[PDB]
């Protein structure tokens, strides 16, 4: 949890609307993975629950600065899904609403933070819709997440809208050039996969998924003259694989733009990759393949418990048997 | 450890007792049998008390150890029996045994029931320090070869007569239930008082209570039996198993056919077969299932199985049994309309 | 008045029961030879006769003429037994009395000799409901249970039991009594009632029953309230068409050999009763799967759909595969664009009429 | 086919060829 | 002002509407005196089983005695229909489903009735018993004492074990008729001195599915918003249902391929302000009918009477891959309406894609 | 203290409220002929006001004058029952008391007489989120509960009630306010709160509500808090991303010439200006909506698109009639599903990419 310089602006905003006391009890922030939204709900909180701050800034001595430093505050109630668990269970928003009744112990402001709003169940949004509605006095609410349409419309009516968005690409790029050492081609193909948000693109290249990529690249290149994209399996069976089939999508996505012709891709770095792939695929099996791998990734990131495995390998099977002629390809349908 | 079978202990009983009996398996008749048989032998020799306990978490080990260590006024030589459960004895179980074993005393005689033990619960300080006075009874249900012999000997054993056919029929409705087939062959002779057994006879007096495993219906569609395999699904259904289980037993076998399908254009089998640490006893009849199936086959049975699995976890329908069948019969030489597939 | 019909008739010889030939043969060959087990399970379906065996086995083990297995049913055990108030018959309805206590003291009181029987029987009924630590103290007082004492167990899902319970006794498992038996059961019961009634309404209510003989005799005596005294083909007829509750089976029969009026009856009379639109629908999909899997390999069909055997049977041997595939695909596609239907009768009822007289056009590549 | 044939797969909407004609029973040009 | 449901409740079996098979079977039985200990009643919601069920219990326990045209006036009669007679002990099982709930019921069974000559157990929403509950009362269903008698009304019967099934009697209440639900709403208002006119009863009925409850409901709720009177434009109004005559000309406009009629109607509809779902809604019906009537002569019932030869027309000159061809598209266009950019948009936008693909008339193409 | 526009402008009286003149006539016409209804369920979209008409009708029945259809507002049950601390009313968040026991708990006081009020209201608020077991056990009360007890049921979703619920309440279905009625709110709104608005800033928030007053006063309040505390027409604009210039007719031609590289550049300089993607799918499904329209009839063009009439026409004259069915589906259904795609800018491409186919540091206090 950094702080990004380029959320400074929003920020200036949000806190003067709670210093003149006309601040929504409902805030709902919309941004990109990796955009920082959780450290500006962090900074609003603290904010919030200092005792005497001065201007835009937490005194960080009070008695409210000393309990958030040692996270202890007995306000500030927080919803996370279990450790071992993805889902947010109707338990512990309860379990807060009933809590919500009682006074604030320090006299203060109660602060409710929601760590992703996509996550919660059917049962949680439904109990949250009351108490989100009429919240006693003193009561703030914090919720974050990356698609405010997959929220139930009912949930969505009752909270004041804040996007965030991304800076410039220039600014971006020059920005991870200070962070990270790469090619200008490696930081630009990066920060185009990550929707261009900076901050995903560090993560990116932080972990050993840049690794994971080049050997898919390989893989698909050996494979694409071949024929045989059975053997993509053993590079896509993984934890993470939404992100390695978004990235197969989008090398697909790029090979059409190439083969209708254009001046702009996502993969700037894979020239040859891209190009071979464009020569030896007609435009309409690669829209079906594209849709095919769009439709599977949801699938996977959808359904819970669903095995991955037999899942990819159903896809590469049906990936092999299109590109035989004389076969009916999909279409998309209501 | 002495390793013996059922059909030897009694000569072991009579060479003598020891300190300690280990009955581990799973067929019930058969560890009941060697269960009544030590009783009957160490009263016999002179033993009166018949402690018995089952192995549970609010299970006092206090009074265990107490009944160990004291003596009755009027009796002497108290045998222990223990249930133990069909997990197996944990850290905590395996501590409580390790103390037990330790009061351990000669008079004291300790059975054990319960399931065969892992590699990791096998091995314990308990089971180790018994091993060196201990002697276990192996009691492991016969597959569907070795039935007809032991139908056979049991028969006999009995003083009837039953014929090639009768001895056919009790063990394809019997089949993985000892203790209802010997229940019929006992209700068998009762009606009949000559003991002559003829198919008629036998047919007249018997019912469907075979039980099998997810294992035994994944061999049957390998080998291609369709009848078998239909037979197996239904009891399998009306037992009342989760259809995830049977479907994830399938799916590591279809995988690997698929994979040795693909690989086997230009290798041969038993180089695919070490690679992949095939067991013996399977190999020729995988390949036999690998010669049978072309190579357009084992991918409309994926995609069915994937298009069950997304049924079955998504939309909570309950015709996954349907689907099974259908898959069991693709699996099998049929030709199948491909309407049902959805491809 | 007249009592109940299926409770007057309970048999109380062994030459009244009918059908269960292995179960009394057995029976009466071990009282005769004296080789008595300490412990009985009798299983089957429901209505079969399990209690009343139970009973007449209690019956004909404690008479005063000695261990028989043809009691005298004059002495003073017989008729005590008869009126169901006999000293030593113990009968408990495990159903109502589950916990550990009730078991407990019914067990402990085994400790006791019989008041004025050779033997003092527990008849536990309904033995799968009790609970665990019930379990565990009937299995202690059974492992080594007295000379005197014996235990008489009916139940109709054994599975329940453990298997350590089940090991202890002897397991008598009953069948179906056919539609012979009841048949000839209900004339002789008719016959003895002095009530007039035609062959084949009693052929109708046999074939209803369904393998259970309390059934044919409460719908036997459902009819003859409908009937006015008396069972007659119409009223029976009429009776069956209202409790009639297979629609799905007679609407794909009324399909496959193209025929509309059928079928919009059949769709009035289903919507005459309370019925979900899409649970006929998925009935009617795997009734047709099911055609085409015994098409595939006749082994398909299992013993659950007894009932329906020969009219699938006969389906699978004369309708054409095609024909089946086509009925399959059709009423996937209107199930799948139910929903969206301006009612779901009236979607049904265009699906209906798609799957008997249209064929759709496939999309056959064109490339 | 037809490139009307084409537009209506397209568009999802699925075209019914009449089987039996004696199935209806009503008069029908 | 108590509401029409609880007011009409019927006080005997003349009281009815529709229901003669059961009715006839209980007076039937209850003159004849084969009377059982356990019956099960079934059917769709608000058809009439507990008032059938406290017809039968008022019957059985009235002071002149044991007759299937109880007297109404008796004190046993008086309380059964005031609800507070001591004899007639009613159980909601869906509020008690536990099963030491029924334990405690089933342990003071044995004690006589106070004051009536039987004591009647009437249980409501079996289905939500648990299945120890179930359990538990098999063998007091089988042999309850000779002054018990046990009456169960469900929903679904399917939910019950089979052995329950198999003990009781059971009867199937089948969901009342569009012309009896009328008759009975007439009578209902003539007697409350309500106007009313023929229109909004035959629209009440068709909007009352089977369920006569309902159908009351839709009468207070029209009288309510009719501000005391019955009228047509009121129930139009309160279903938010147009009048046929609207979507058929826009119908007809459609099929003859006339834009500029099309377009006209749909501005006047879209003055008038009605909804365009219901719109959709009402013209996939009428082609269903069209269709439907196209399958047989006697698809079509008196309801569209008013309209009926114009919609026979249609019937005769049409072919049917077209009217299948328009059910389809105004079936997709109604499945994408929701995504639509406005309502008026999707309409007009289903309605110009029709007219495109006219298989006579199509648009013009371009040169 | 300081209270969001939404919640302070609640409704008080039955003349606050927009629309939904059915619903309170029929209301206050059951009030004054004194036919009261026990079962009352509110049904329609959200942010029209169901909790809002609930406790209007609530305070009407429990007003200290009597039962009258304008409550006063002033006596002590009004204000009592407007600060939410009145005895009588019960709200039940249904959301968050799904349990059998909180409803069993619930339905046994049911029996007390009023604290201090006339009737003890009964307010469920989304009782479609409860059990199956809590609706089996409200049925029975519900369906004739005591003379002193009112039920009052809000939901959004009837569909999930069982239709035995459905048959025993007065079912009231709420419209969508209209354009016009929003904008007349808002700017009643607006002027009692004293802050500055144009036209174009009410009609366009109007026009964004869907229907929803709610969502209308959220956006409002979203405009002030980043309008620097006035409504201009610029900063609604800005904050709700709209086209304003001819964008999409840019790119619809060029989708239509099937030109993918000047698709692909609009498309590129589009993210780089960073607009909302699905005004954008929106303005382009008006365009071709609008197209087909005037190649229906060259007149039905309408007068504000005349600085981009001519090239419109073109299209009309070159496009066949289906060319723009089939390019409308596809953008209709790359509007589904854009959520779904891991990108915005991905599925507006992929979208595009099938149309194309068819042719011939100051850091506060955080870590
Ligand atoms: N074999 C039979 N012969 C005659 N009547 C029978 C027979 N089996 C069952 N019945 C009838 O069924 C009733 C007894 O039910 P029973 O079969 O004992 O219950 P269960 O078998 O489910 O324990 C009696 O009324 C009896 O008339
Ligand atoms: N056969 C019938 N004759 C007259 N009224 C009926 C009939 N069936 C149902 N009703 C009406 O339906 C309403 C509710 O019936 P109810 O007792 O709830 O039946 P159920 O128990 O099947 O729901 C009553 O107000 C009653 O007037
Ligand atoms: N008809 C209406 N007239 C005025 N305001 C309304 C209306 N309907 C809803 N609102 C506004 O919407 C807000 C919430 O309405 P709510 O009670 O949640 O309705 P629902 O229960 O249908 O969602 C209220 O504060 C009110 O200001
Ligand atoms: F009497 Al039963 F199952 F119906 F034992
Ligand atoms: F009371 Al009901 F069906 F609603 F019997
Ligand atoms: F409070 Al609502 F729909 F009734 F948001
Ligand atoms: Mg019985
Ligand atoms: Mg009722
Ligand atoms: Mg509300
Ligand atoms: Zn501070
Ligand atoms: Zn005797
Ligand atoms: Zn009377
Ligand atoms: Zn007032």
């Amino acid at each position: 949890m950094r702080w990004y310089p380029w959320l400074r602006p929003d920020f200036e905003k949000l806190v003067a609307s709670y210093q003149a006391g006309r601040g929504h009890h409902a805030l709902l922030i919309q941004a990109l993975p990796g955009m920082g939204d959780d450290a500006l709900i962090y900074a609003l909180s603290r904010y919030l629950l200092c005792q005497q701050p001065q201007g835009h800034k937490s005194c960080g001595h009070c008695r409210g600065c000393q309990l958030m430093q040692a996270g202890t505050h007995p306000d500030y109630y927080t919803l996370a899904p279990e450790k071992g668990k993805n889902t947010l269970g109707v338990d512990a928003v309860r379990e807060v609403t009933e809590k919500l009744n009682e006074h604030a112990r320090l006299g203060g402001a109660k602060v409710v933070w929601v760590t992703d709003a996509a996550l919660l169940t059917d049962a949680a949004a439904n109990a949250l819709l009351k108490t989100l509605e009429e919240p006693p006095a003193e009561t703030w609410f914090f919720l974050a997440t990356r698609e405010p349409e997959r929220l139930l419309a009912t949930l969505r009516s009752r909270c004041r809208l804040h996007y965030l968005a991304p800076p410039p690409e220039q600014y971006a790029v020059t920005w991870l050039s200070r962070e990270v050492t790469m090619s200008q081609d490696a930081l630009l193909a990066a920060l185009r996969l990550s929707a261009g948000s900076p901050g995903a693109a560090l993560a990116l290249f932080q972990g050993d998924n840049w690794q994971a990529r080049e050997t898919l690249c390989q893989a698909l290149a050996y494979s694409v003259p071949s024929g045989d994209w059975y053997s993509l399996l053993a590079a896509l069976n993984h934890e993470q694989a939404p992100a390695r089939l978004h990235w197969l999508a989008t090398l697909l996505m790029d090979a059409l733009k190439r083969h209708h012709g254009a001046a702009q891709v996502t993969n700037v770095d894979v020239p040859g990759l891209v190009a071979e792939l464009a020569n030896h695929l007609s435009p309409s099996r690669l829209q079906a393949i594209l849709g095919d791998v769009c439709h599977i990734r949801e699938q996977l990131m959808s359904v819970t418990g669903i095995n991955r495995e037999l899942l990819i390998t159903d896809l590469l099977l049906r990936i092999e048997h299109y590109l035989q002629p004389g076969v009916v390809l999909p279409v998309p349908h209501l | 450890m002495i390793r013996l079978y059922p059909e030897q202990l009694r000569a072991q009983l009579n060479e003598g007792l020891r300190a300690a009996y280990l009955l581990l398996g799973n067929d019930p008749l058969l560890l009941q049998e060697s269960q009544d048989a030590v009783r009957q032998v160490a009263a016999a020799q002179g033993f009166e008390e018949h402690h018995t306990f089952s192995i549970d978490p609010n299970t006092d080990w206090n009074a265990i150890f107490s009944l160990c260590q004291a003596m009755s006024l009027f009796a002497s030589r108290q045998t222990l029996l223990l249930l133990l459960p069909e997990n197996g004895p944990n850290a905590a179980i395996n501590e409580q045994l390790l103390t037990l074993t330790g009061l351990l005393h000669d008079d004291l005689l300790l059975i054990v029931r319960g399931n065969k033990l892992s590699k990791a619960q096998e091995n314990a300080a308990w089971f180790t320090a018994l091993a060196n006075r201990s002697v276990q009874v192996t009691c492991q249900t016969p597959e569907q070869a070795q039935l007809p012999r032991w139908v056979a000997a049991r028969a006999k054993q009995l003083n009837l007569e039953l014929d090639d056919a009768a001895n056919q029929v009790l063990c394809y409705c019997y089949e993985g239930n000892l203790l209802a087939l010997a229940q019929a062959l006992e209700r068998l002779s009762l009606l009949w008082p000559d003991g002559k057994l003829t198919l008629p006879r036998v047919e007249q007096a018997v019912n469907d209570a075979a039980h099998f495993t997810p294992f035994h219906w994944v061999d049957a569609l390998l080998m291609g039996k369709s009848k078998r395999a239909l037979h197996i699904l239904q009891q399998l259904r009306l037992e009342g198993s989760e259809p995830v289980i049977l479907l994830r037993t399938l799916q590591r076998e279809l995988l690997l056919l698929v994979n040795l399908k693909r690989q086997s254009a230009h290798t041969p089998l038993r180089a695919l077969f070490d690679k992949h640490r095939v067991w013996q006893n399977r190999r020729g009849m995988m390949g036999e299932a690998l010669n049978r199936l072309s190579q357009t086959q084992l991918r409309q049975a994926v995609q069915l199985l994937t298009r069950t699995e997304l049924t079955l976890k998504q939309d909570y329908g309950q015709s996954v049994w349907a689907e099974l069948e259908g898959l069991s019969l693709l699996l099998c030489h049929k030709p199948l309309a491909d309407v049902f597939i959805d491809g | 008045s007249y009592q109940v019909l299926a409770r007057k008739w309970r048999p109380q010889t062994f030459a009244d029961v009918v059908g269960q030939e292995h179960v009394l043969t057995a029976l009466a060959n071990g009282l005769s030879l004296g080789r008595i087990h300490h412990a009985y399970l009798f299983s089957g379906t429901r209505g079969v006769g399990k209690t009343s065996i139970a009973r007449l086995l209690a019956k004909g083990l404690n008479c005063e003429t000695g261990i028989t297995a043809t009691p005298c049913g004059v002495c003073d055990n017989c008729r005590e037994i008869e009126q169901g108030r006999f000293v030593d018959l113990i009968e408990i309805d495990a159903a109502s009395r589950t916990k550990v206590e009730d078991t407990r003291d019914l067990l402990d009181n085994v400790q006791y000799a019989p008041a004025r029987g050779r033997f003092k029987v527990y008849l536990i009924d309904e033995v799968h409901m009790l609970s665990r630590h019930s379990f565990n103290a009937l299995l202690k007082t059974l492992e080594e249970p007295p000379e005197h004492v014996k235990f008489l167990l009916a139940t109709t899902d054994p599975q329940k039991l453990p298997v350590t319970i089940l090991s202890r006794c002897l397991q008598f498992h009953l069948k179906a009594l056919d539609v012979e038996q009841i048949r000839h059961q209900l004339e002789h019961i008719l016959n003895e009632e002095h009530i007039a009634h035609e062959p084949r309404a009693l052929q109708l209510l046999a074939r209803a029953a369904e393998g259970s003989l309390r059934d044919a005799l409460s719908l036997t005596d459902q009819a003859i309230a409908s009937g006015d005294g008396q069972v007659s083909t119409q009223a029976v007829s009429a009776m069956l068409g209202t409790l009639d509750d297979d629609q799905a089976l007679s609407l794909v029969e009324a399909m496959v050999e193209a025929n509309g009026e059928r079928v919009m009856a059949l769709i009035n009379e289903a919507a005459a009763r309370g019925i979900e639109w899409e649970a006929l629908l998925v009935e009617m999909l795997g009734l047709l799967h099911r055609i085409a899997m015994v098409q595939l390999s006749p082994a398909a069909l299992g013993n659950d759909m007894a009932a329906i055997e020969l009219r699938m049977r006969e389906l699978a041997r004369t309708i054409p595969p095609t024909d089946i595939q086509l009925y399959y695909q059709t009423l996937l596609i209107g199930r799948k664009e139910l929903p969206y239907a301006p009612d779901r009768r009236m979607g049904v009822e265009m699906t209906l009429l798609r799957a008997l007289a249209f064929h759709p056009r496939m999309p056959l590549p064109e490339p | 086919t037809s490139r009307r044939d084409w537009q209506l797969q397209q568009l999802g909407i699925t075209q019914w060829s009449l089987r039996r004609p004696g199935a209806l029973q009503g008069e029908i040009a």
